RNA sequence: GAACUUGAGUGCAGAAGAGGAGAGUGGAAUUCCACGUGUAGCGGUGAAAUGCGUAGAGAUGUGGAGGAACACCAGUGGCGAAGGCGACUCUCUGGUCUGUAACUGACGCUGAGGAGCGAAAGCGUGGGGAGCGAACAGGAUUAGAUACCCUGGUAGUCCACGCCGUAAACGAUGAGUGCUAAGUGUUAGGGGGUUUCCGCCCCUUAGUGCUGCAGCUAACGCAUUAAGCACUCCGCCUGGGGAGUACGGUCGCAAGACUGAAACUCAAAGGAAUUGACGGGGGCCCGCACAAGCGGUGGAGCAUGUGGUUUAAUUCGAAGCAACGCG
């Protein structure tokens, strides 16, 4: 059955990006829809919209890409899985590609990149690298 | 890219003796594997087959100046670490303090000292077949991305990027 | 070829019906296969069992001779 | 703690199926028994023989006995968790699939240990026994033939109960979930599109095949039935022998099963693919290759060369074709 929805979200835009499909829908929940959020913040995604329903709701995400039909998407990993929790401290919140990527923590900030957590001084949940 | 523009050094990282039996004997030939590089940012790798090793080498270097990349290199390193994989071949490349110099295996150093890499660290992680080692490398290198770039396609500039 | 019995509408075949399932035997008395009689494959089954029915009830025979 | 309905399940309406257990019934064929007709072999092999037959065989007709298995249908078809399940009828009974949104509202996934099931052989008790057939006997074959082949043939194969618990038990691929081009068959449904229909076409689920993107792989290949991308849980691997062995423990009537080492020993063992070579593999083609013919050699006397042996020396070299009237 259904484990990690943070990791099952993760797992659509990298096939979805894979194939260079324009957009993807991912069933909505709150803490999806945030990183979703911090995604077209820092300029991975195009666009988000949520679609209300009787059911949890739907994350539409559309893809970006660069001249040449790039992708700007290169990778994202889970990186806290329901089997082992990883939590950081905030010196040890790190970053992705040398600073060329982002790191997404849930702080009780908020959700937050490691850039902005760090910013706060602030640790707490490494949910995923994107780069 | 034009090879003639470039000045190129040549290095010969291996030359094997392969054999293709035939009825009364064998049939010897040898196979030379060549990089080569401007050292200053671009870098290429060729085969060549022939049954005097000059001529394997001189075929070689033809093949190497068909296929050059660019590497992108931040100051004398490479902007984030990566890990070149190419079947069993799988080198790990990671940036290194200024001084370092290149910390590499055989073939992989031939072909990062002309790249012109200056300071680097690397581990082959998988197989050192010389020829894979190298696809490797050069699969990794050719994965490394500019942080200038990165932001143009982000749509950010480079200071938001680094941060 | 088409199955004889969607094209008539037929929904129940009977093993009673000697006349219609004597369509379906060979000179020797063998089923004919599907493949050569263009019956449909759930027919084809339900048909099968009312020949064994038949040939059971003397109806049809096992072997002609 | 309170809500929600997608997961999961229930209700309601349909569908297919060699799913299982029990009890019956049917047709073909083999064997045996009785009888009629009928006469000299039948059977078997590469070739034979052992064997059966004038005491009437084999062949042929009628009837009867008994046991085992279910032609055609039949289909990379169906069903089942797996093993496995294929004549028909009835009794009992499990699961899956489709639609529906009437109901519950996370009730779910995996699962060490444990329990149950688990082809064939095998074991215990008692039945049954046609065909087949380990063992065994005989006839052949062979240098030998404790085999292949032939004629017989015991256990067993079958049934009831119990035990055993292992297979190349295989898709050599754990279970669950979601995501990621297409084309094309096929099985069981649903909806629709022109209709009495038939049908054609379109869509949709759930299985079952082939081809084939992206991606993966050492390669071969996999590819919406993943060996791709992910997350959860379980099992298992760490060079080849020694060895699935020894000791111990658990289980078993026994055979043995499960669990499971080390000393010692080697520097390999191995996967995929490539080039050739080979095959008592296949195809095609050619040659005094065979076939169709002619004349020889091997026998005799002698010439010559060689080997052996004898010599004081019997000079040296040549050894399948490709050395031997050769230097």
């Amino acid at each position: 059955v259904m484990t990690d929805p943070i990791a099952d979200m993760l797992t659509r835009i990298r096939n979805a990006n894979m194939v260079r499909h324009e957009k993807l829908e991912i069933p909505a929940s709150k803490l999806k829809r945030e990183i979703a959020e911090i995604l077209k913040r820092e300029g991975f995604i195009r666009d988000v919209e949520f679609v209300e329903d009787s059911k949890q709701g739907i994350i539409r995400v559309f893809l970006k890409y660069g001249q040449n039909n790039e992708r700007v998407i290169t990778g994202l990993k889970r990186i806290s899985k329901p089997g082992l929790r990883v939590y950081a401290k905030s010196n040890e919140v790190p970053r992705v590609l040398n600073g060329l990527g982002i790191a997404i923590i849930s702080t009780s900030q908020g959700v937050l990149t490691d850039k902005e957590a760090r910013a706060k001084q602030a640790g707490g949940e490494v949910l995923a690298y994107v780069w | 890219i034009d090879p003639s523009k470039l000045e190129l050094e040549e290095r010969l990282v291996t030359v094997n003796r392969v054999a293709k039996v035939v009825k009364g004997g064998r049939r010897f030939r040898f196979a030379a594997l060549v990089v080569v590089g401007d050292k200053n940012g671009h870098v290429g790798f060729g085969t060549g087959k022939a049954q005097e090793v000059p001529e394997a080498i001189r075929k070689a270097v033809e093949d190497a100046k068909k296929n050059l990349i660019e590497v992108p290199m931040v100051g004398t390193t490479i902007p984030h670490e990566i890990i070149g994989r190419f079947g069993a071949g799988n080198i790990l490349l990671k940036p290194a303090s200024e001084g370092t110099g290149v910390i590499a295996g055989g073939p992989v150093r031939a072909v990062l000292e002309l790249a012109g890499v200056a300071d680097i660290l690397s581990k082959s992680l998988g197989s050192n077949t010389p020829i894979n080692m190298i696809r490797a490398t050069l699969q990794g290198l050719s994965e490394l991305k500019r942080a200038e770039d990165v932001a143009k396609l982000r749509g950010k500039s480079v200071e938001e990027l680094l941060g | 070829k088409v199955c004889y019995f969607t094209s008539n509408g037929i929904t129940h075949i009977d093993y009673k019906d000697v006349d219609l399932l004597k369509k379906f035997v060979s000179e020797r008395g063998k089923i004919l296969p599907r493949r050569v009689t263009g019956t449909n494959a759930k027919y084809q089954r339900k048909l099968t069992a009312a020949i064994k029915r038949a040939r059971q009830m003397a109806l049809l025979p096992y072997v002609s001779g």
